[PDB]
């Protein structure tokens, strides 16, 4: 079995803007800052960011 | 190993699940390790082997942690092993 | 960065240093501050100036006090927590509990020269709670003793 | 609701003259009209569709214009063969509520 | 493509009809079909609409608690089922439907007008 | 210079969203366009 609605369909404009997220108060979000890095493993150069 | 018999030229089954019941990516490969089927998220992709063509899923049981792999217009020489790669559960099963 | 409180932030620029420079560098910075030859400079946003725009700084403003509001309470809950091991109202609490060589078979310089906190702090992560249970243990014994006199 | 009528019940023209048709809606069409021909016997065969596009097979004859919910519909050099009932169609409903008119008679 | 309808039908009320259109000469799931009756006397009525890309369909307002409509993507035939039916519902009922330009890649346009059209059938009730 | 693709703009869409399909309204009247910045690519390899 299926679930099938349907909704109006007016136009709209769409062009993505940036998002940032941001650390909720007790938090803290490091940053590699490595020119190179892999996706993994130890970083050797680390800032910190909200 | 799940060993699945068929009649040589109709279709197969193979079955590979997560506990999860969830759509979380998975590949299927012979015993070769060349890539048949597997998705990317909610899409459905095809490998570049022999079994490109002739193969499908069930995208509508991916959120039931249910990741098959069916081979249409089945000939006997598809008789190979296929593993599973869903987690780390990297199950075996044979075609004949 | 933000969000953490200046009882932490204060502290953190140690995290690549070792456990002994951070300890000294406490000292020195305390050292300055109360003989007046340093100031502590403030890091607070300015408050939104003209009405138009000013939801940019009420929601900044707002959410960087609460992130100082919510670290005075962390900070001053753990200050008497800290009275189960014997150790309210202070920063280094010497116990009676005995360091275990198996918990970590290092000298104190070893430890305190050549480590930094976060490296020393796995090194023995699965002793952490045998070893509060004991200094708890501890403190429950000397009160026991202080008050039969 | 929507609802088509036509303004004329039936058209009184003689052929070689230029019929006119109009249809009126209940609610705004924005050009997502088409017209129908009916003969008795016969399917309501397409000759209109989108404002005032003639189907491929149309006769020059059949042209018009329109907007809102006011349309018209005209047979220039009306030929004998073209005295059938004529309705109007709306589809700009979504999700649809398509409706035909009561029609005209030629 | 070319619609051919169903035999005719006589019925009492509180029973039903299905009347099926066969639709051919092209491939099937690329064209949209619709539902049209008329009961003698009566202007053209919408009963409904039916994708057949993706097995969706709508029904006059009236209609809803009375009409399914089912396309048959294996023998390309359209299905439109009448029930609880009265002695008001005596009409010739007809399906029509339109080309949707590459459908099947995903190009399809919900084309509103009907191009290609059935006879009529006549159900009597 | 100027290497072109051929595209396509479609209305039945395979959703990323989860599994499922969506129909979507056809094609604006009018001229579209973008100019985008390719920034990264998705690269697989087989056995
Ligand atoms: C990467 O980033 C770049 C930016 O650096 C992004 O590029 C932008 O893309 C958007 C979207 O395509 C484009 O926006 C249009 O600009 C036009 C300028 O004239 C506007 O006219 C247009 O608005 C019309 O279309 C909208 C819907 O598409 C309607 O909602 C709106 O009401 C307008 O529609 C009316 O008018 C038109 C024109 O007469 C008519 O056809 C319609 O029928 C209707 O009457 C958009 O605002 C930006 O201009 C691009 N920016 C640049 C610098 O080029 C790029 O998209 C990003 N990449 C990715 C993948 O997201
Ligand atoms: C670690 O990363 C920081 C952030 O990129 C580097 O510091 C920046 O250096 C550039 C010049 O190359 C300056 O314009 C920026 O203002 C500096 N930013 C900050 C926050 O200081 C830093 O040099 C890197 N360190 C190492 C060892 O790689
Ligand atoms: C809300 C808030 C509360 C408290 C603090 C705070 C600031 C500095 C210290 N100083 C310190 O920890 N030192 C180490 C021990 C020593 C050497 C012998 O004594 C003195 C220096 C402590 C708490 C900041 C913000
Ligand atoms: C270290 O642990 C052992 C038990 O494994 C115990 O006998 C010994 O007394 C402990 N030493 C210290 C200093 O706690
Ligand atoms: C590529 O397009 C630009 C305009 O966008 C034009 O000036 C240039 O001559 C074109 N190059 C070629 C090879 O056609
Ligand atoms: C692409 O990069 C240039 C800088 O080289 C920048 O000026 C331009 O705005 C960028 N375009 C997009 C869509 O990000």
């Amino acid at each position: 079995n299926t679930s099938v609605i349907t909704q109006a369909c007016p136009k709209v404009s769409f062009e993505p803007i940036p998002i940032h997220y941001c650390a909720p108060a007790g938090f803290a979000i490091l940053k590699c800052n490595s020119k190179t890095f892999n996706g993994s493993g130890p970083c050797t150069n680390v800032s910190t960011v909200q | 190993k799940k060993v699945v018999l068929g009649k040589k030229g109709d279709t197969v089954e193979l079955t590979c699940t997560a506990s999860q019941k969830k759509s979380i990516q998975f590949h299927w490969k012979n015993s070769n390790q060349i890539k048949i089927l597997g998705n990317q998220g909610s899409f459905l992709t095809k490998g570049p082997s022999k079994l490109n063509d002739r193969a499908d899923s069930r995208r509508s049981l991916w959120d039931q942690g249910n990741f098959p792999l069916i081979i249409k217009n089945l000939k006997i020489e598809d008789s190979d092993t296929y593993i599973c790669e869903v987690e780390d559960q990297k199950e075996e099963v044979q075609l004949l | 960065a933000v969000g953490l409180g200046a009882f932490i932030l204060g502290f953190l620029g140690a995290a690549g240093s070792t456990m002994g420079a951070a300890s000294m560098a406490l000292t020195v910075q305390a050292r300055l501050l109360l003989s007046g030859i340093v100031q502590q400079q403030n890091n607070l946003l300015r408050a939104p100036e003209a009405q138009q725009h000013m939801l940019q700084l009420t929601v900044w403003g707002i959410k960087q006090l609460q992130a100082r509001v919510l670290a005075v309470e962390r900070y001053l809950r753990d200050q008497q927590l800290l009275g189960i091991w014997g150790c309210s109202g202070k920063i280094i609490c010497c116990t009676n509990v005995p360091w275990n060589d198996s918990w970590s078979n290092k000298t104190i310089n070893e430890i305190w020269d050549n480590m930094t906190w976060m490296q020393w702090e796995k090194e023995i992560d699965n002793y952490t709670q045998h070893i509060y249970t004991l200094l708890e243990v501890s403190q429950i014994q000397q009160e026991k003793n202080e008050q039969e006199l | 609701e929507l609802e088509l009528t036509q303004s004329p019940a039936t058209l009184s023209v003689s052929p070689g003259e230029r019929a006119t048709l109009s249809c009126r809606a209940s609610e705004s069409v924005s050009s997502d009209l088409a017209w129908y021909q009916q003969k008795p016997g016969q399917a309501p065969r397409l000759l209109i569709y989108g404002a005032s596009t003639r189907a491929t097979g149309v006769p020059a004859r059949f042209s018009g214009s329109g907007s809102g919910a006011e349309f018209t519909l005209t047979i220039s050099s009306l030929q004998s063969e073209d005295f059938a009932v004529y309705y109007c169609q709306q589809y700009n409903n979504w999700p649809p509520r398509y409706t035909f008119g009561q029609g005209t008679r030629l | 493509v070319q619609l051919l309808e169903s035999g005719a039908e006589v019925k009492k009320p509180g029973s039903s009809v299905k009347v099926s259109c066969k639709a051919s000469g092209d491939t099937f799931i690329r064209y949209s079909f619709t539902w049209v009756r008329q009961a003698p006397g009566q202007g053209l009525e919408w009963m409904g609409r039916i994708i057949t890309i993706l097995d969706v369909a709508h029904y006059a307002p009236h209609l809803q608690g009375r009409v399914t409509i089912t396309a048959d993507k294996s023998t390309s035939t359209v299905y439109l089922e009448l029930r609880n039916l009265r002695s008001d519902d005596t009409a010739v009922y007809f399906c029509a439907g339109v080309y949707e330009g590459e459908a099947d890649e995903g190009e399809y346009d919900n084309n509103g007008f009907l191009k290609h059209w059935g006879q009529g059938t006549l159900v009597t009730v | 210079q100027n290497i072109t693709l051929q595209c396509r703009i479609k209305q039945i869409i395979n959703m990323w969203q989860g599994v499922g399909k969506a129909m979507y309204a056809p094609p604006i009247r009018g001229q579209i366009r973008c100019s985008s910045n390719i920034t990264g690519l998705l690269l697989t390899r087989d056995g």
